[PDB]
Order: C-alpha cells, then structure tokens, then sequence
C-alpha cells in the first residue's frame, strides 16, 4: 500500500534536492502484483474550509517506455459443457527462426476451467460445469508472455468481447474517499503481460468541494516503473 | 603484466581495431595485457 | 523452521538491497529432510485494513541448476498378500558395470513392507500382511540413488498410478492462513534423490481481501539449495 | 553421558562435512541425549514419536587381525574348543592367547590350556547365549557360545559390531524434546578407527504428519580414554 502526500499548492516548493528533478513521483511495481495506493489531500483541501473530498476522480494512463510485446494476445468464443480446443503457434511472429518451448504458468492459469497444453502448441481448454462468463489463461511462448481470453455462452445465443486488459490498468470501481480523512484509495493491477523496465505515466484529477457546492480541483502525476523484484 | 613466454611474430595489423577494443573492453573481455577487469557488466536487475 | 517476513512494496525497501538483492530469500535444504516455512505477511497486508488472507495461494516450483540424476527410477505392481520379486540392474544406464554395488540405505527402507535384497541387482519385496496401497524405497546404485514403488492393490484390479515424487516438492494440502496475525504455513519436503549442488527456484502467489472481498495479489520467490550435510 | 543439541534448520561445528563428534573407548558403554528442543518447539505440535532410526557406517575400519567363531553345545555338558585356528599368525610370531578377565564368560568359566585350548562349562540350570574376548597376541576377538536346552538347538545370533547401538533402548520425551539412546563400543574396537552414525528423526504437528530431521557423529574410537 503506497501512501503519498500531496503538494499544498502553496507556493511551496519542492523535489529540488537531488539532480533529475521527476515532479511526478516514482511507483515500483512487479508484473502480477495488485496493490494498493492511497493519497492524502489532507494538505491542500484542510487549509479550503468546505465539505471535504468527492467522488469525482479521473484517471489516466500513458506509457511513456511500451517496449512493444514480442507476441500478440488472442481471444476464443465456446459454448457451456462443450470442450473448447486452440492453437498457440500462429500467435508468436518470429524473425529469425527458433523453437518454441510452451508453457502455461499454473501461477495464472484459468479460473472455472482446466487447460491441457498438448504437444506442439495446441491446447485444450475444459470448462468447468455450470459456468458461464469469461475466463482468462497466459501463455509464455518463448519467455514472451500473452494472454488468451475465452468467452463461454449459456450456449443460447452468443457473448460480447473483452476490452483486452492492458498492461498497467486501474479498477472500474474500487475507487473510495474519506471526507473526514481527506484520503482516496484506489488499487492499482499489473498484468502479467507487463515487460520489466517499462515505464508508464498515471494522471489523476480529484475534485473538492466547498461550502455552497462548487469546485476546486487538482492534477498529479505518478511515474510506474515495472521492474522484476517489485 | 606483460607475458613473458609469448614470443608473438610483429606485425602492422594488430588484430582487434579501437572500436572492437572498446567493445571488448565495456563489455568484458581481458583483451591484450590491458584491462584486467572481469566481465561483469551487469548485476541482479540493474546494469551498473 | 523457516521464517520470512515479506516485503512491503512501499516506498523504501528492506533486507540488504543495499547493493540490491539476490531478489529471493534463501533456503538451505538437505535430502530428506522435512521442513516447515512460515511467511508472515504483517508487513503488506496489516496496512490493508480488511479481513487479511485467504485459503487461495499456489506455488510453482523451477529448477535453475538440476544436474539430471544418473540411475533411473521404475514402478511396480502386484497384489495383496503375494510376494513381489524384482531387478536392480536395468535402472543404471552405465558405461562400465565397474562394481555396481546395489545398496538399500534403512533410513528410507520400505513403509509397510520388508526387502530381501538379492546378490546381483534383485530383491524381495514382502508387502505387510493385510495391506493395500502404495510402498516405496529408495536404492543406491553406486552411490547414485533412486526409487522404486511397488504400489499394492487389494487384488482388485490395481492402482492407477503414483506421481513419481520429484527432487523437491510441496505437499498437497498442509498449507493454512492465521487472518488474525497474517501468516501462511506451509510444508517442504524434499527427496533423498536430490543431488547436492542443485538448485530450485519456488514462487509463491498469495492473495489477500479487503473488507468488500476484492483481492490484493503478492508474488514472492525463494531459491532452494540442496546441500548435504545441512 | 553425551549432550548434543540441534541445529534448528533456518541456514544461521561444521567440522569436515556436517557431523558431530564423540569420542569412545573400547569396552565402555555410554549414554547420549540430543535436544531437538531447539527445531521442534517453534512447530507448536506433539513433540517427537518413537521412530529413530539408526545407521552405522565406518571411515576408518582397519580390517580385524583376528576372527571370530561359534559354538551350539548343550545344557549342563561340558564344551572343549581350540583358540589356534583362529589367528592367522602370518609372519612367525609367539602364539600367546590370553582371556581377559574383564570380559570373561557372564554364565560359565574358561580353562586356558596350554596352546589355544579352552574348556567352557556352562552354569547347571542355564539354556541361552554367552560370549567371551580373547586376545591372541595383543589382537581382540571373541568366541560365542550357544547351549541348548537340550532338545534340539538354538539360533545363530550376530557377531556384535565394533559400535552399535543397542536394540530396544531408545526414549523420546514430547514435553522436552528429547531423545535418550545407548552407545556401545566393542572391546574389538581397534584404536584409531572412526565410524559414523545417522539418525532420522520424525516430530509430528497437531494434525498427525510428519517432520523429518537427520544428522550426523562421527564416533572415534581412541584408547586410554
């Protein structure tokens, strides 16, 4: 759980200290981790007597390092009780010509189903009974990790598609503020699929809240720097 | 340093050019002697 | 027992990354033996004000240095009550039968049985009377050591067949979370065939929940050496 | 009697490769307790249970000079025997035999002749096994006699071992985590030899499984003291 505390916008300077001045503070995160970071506007929405904190955050992510993946993720569509079979080689453009050792990390295997990786890049997805949804697997051709995402029908009449989560990604709903506190908690996911020394750029906008009801908002940045060893 | 049971032919050409010698050198090897480092160049996650 | 206590993956870091880490803890195991880990979690999960751990963590083990064993191992079969006879010599692919001397080390003699070992690479297994299930032991070959399993089925038909336990391994379930004080126990067992010098790499990913029943994910590695004589 | 106290396995005398020291004498027999308090408390459990299991391997040996031999005579008759067919006696060399009278017989008397005989006759009213040390030369061996109880026979029993560990003498104490047990040296032990005893030793949790521990002494067996 990272804790910040925000600048008070008071004239105050600041990050000053050491040459490299990186404003936008530093976040080390770890591909497959999912933490916590909570931030204290206690400093700059105590001194603007009002009504504390709302539930107006935005935000933003723009990777400036993306070091483009080596593969390509994939998604599959299935019907409920009937065994679902792929392919994995025609996922992984290769330049020049190697093998190619597959593997199913069982750290990030499926979540209603079980996975059989046959013998040369095929495999055999057997989901669960009475299920119905979507479910996820990662795959690491080569050392190179992507995902496959399988979709699951009530096998009625069919299944919308996932968005393809991204590398560095932030909960739709598990945003929260303490008006008493002046805090917001947020979560912050890492794909398994994130590259170690990638470094992506989050920008948050928070809004207060006076007395009558209007608005005083304010901008940050957050420098995540996927590195292996968290 | 200098290796005494060697007795190499002279010559012009020396052999690895300064460019290949830098290159040798950063990254590693002891090319002759000259630069007794061990090629390391690298640690744990971070380089230097 | 081992006992670790896990990084918080906030801000500053701990245990030597002075220079940085070996980025895992260590674990000195000998051939045999059966240990207990626990890893207490107080650190990133207390933090957390929620309802601490769950009963949902995995493990993968990886060998970075294995040495792969010389004498092979091999199963058997019979039934209940009847006396199984087997060879020792096919199991050591050698280039000289030098002076081959097939030893039965007592220390991790049959379970449930007796073994009458013969004068050139066979032996006599007598299963225990009134029994039925899976037997093993372990032979040295030269020095080399493997196992031999003679499962017993009660003269039905047979057992399917047992997993061949590996080098290193964590058992199945012995594994429990305390939420009150955030500490996870788990067993590692390793096998007298593992080769002193070897190493092993486990990872561990342990989820935790906050007061709603999201999750938090933590990943952790930890670099098993085999050294005899510890 | 020997104290010796465990290593508690969190990688925190090595020696030469691990194993432990304990010095013996030949003849003695001695008591040693290790403390698994140190490895087996943390693992809030049950304490041990009563399966050790032991194992005797030499490092240095130096081949025994003299042999040993048997005997099945019967109750209450006398038994005769020779001591010369015994000792090889390679290069030509006195064959004075000896019986130490530390290690006579326990349920009869000898009668040293006077070249290599012996005359045992076993206690009236006594039927089992009995064992004496000679020494032809300086060299120690043993002779084992069994009498019989007159209406067949009796088993053959193992010529005792330079150092073992006696049968049915071990304990275990779960409310203080230690382990009792007996090391007996033959007085065929040769000076200088060094053997080396394992023990597996398995604790148990709360819930009936296992924790298994094994370690090493390396016993010397070293004369006068």
């Amino acid at each position: 759980m990272y804790f910040f505390s925000v600048d008070p916008r008071n004239g105050a300077s600041k990050s000053g200290d050491v040459c490299g001045s990186c404003c936008c503070e530093s976040i080390s995160a770890r591909p497959g981790e999912v933490n916590g970071v909570m931030v204290s506007y206690a400093a700059w929405s105590a001194p603007l007597r009002g009504h504390g904190l709302t539930n107006k955050t935005t935000f933003e992510i723009d990777g400036v390092s993306v070091t483009p993946p080596k593969v390509s993720n994939a998604f599959g569509r299935t019907k409920v009780g009937v065994v679902f079979e792929g392919t994995l080689s025609d996922l992984f453009p290769n330049p020049e010509g190697e093998q190619v050792e597959y593997e199913i990390s069982e750290l990030n295997g499926p979540s209603n189903g079980v996975v059989e990786l046959g013998a040369n890049g095929a495999f055999t997805y057997t989901p669960g009974a009475l299920f119905t949804g979507v479910d996820r697997f990662w795959f690491s051709i080569n050392g190179n990790i992507g995902e496959y995402v399988i979709s699951v029908d009530p096998t009625t009449s069919e299944l919308p598609q996932p968005p393809f989560t991204t590398p560095v990604y932030v909960p739709a709903a598990r945003r929260s503020v303490d008006p008493r506190t002046h805090v917001l908690k947020f979560v912050l996911g890492v794909s398994p699929a994130a590259i170690p020394g990638d470094v992506y750029r989050l920008t948050v906008r928070q809004v207060a809240i006076d007395c009558d009801g209007n608005e005083f908002v304010h901008i940050s940045c957050y420098d995540i720097s996927i590195g292996s060893c968290g | 340093g200098l290796l005494s049971c060697i007795n190499m032919p002279e010559s012009c050409t020396p052999g690895w050019t300064f460019g290949e010698v830098t290159q040798l050198q950063a990254n590693g090897f002891v090319v002759s002697i000259y630069n007794d480092v061990t090629n390391y160049l690298r640690d744990e996650k971070n380089r230097p």
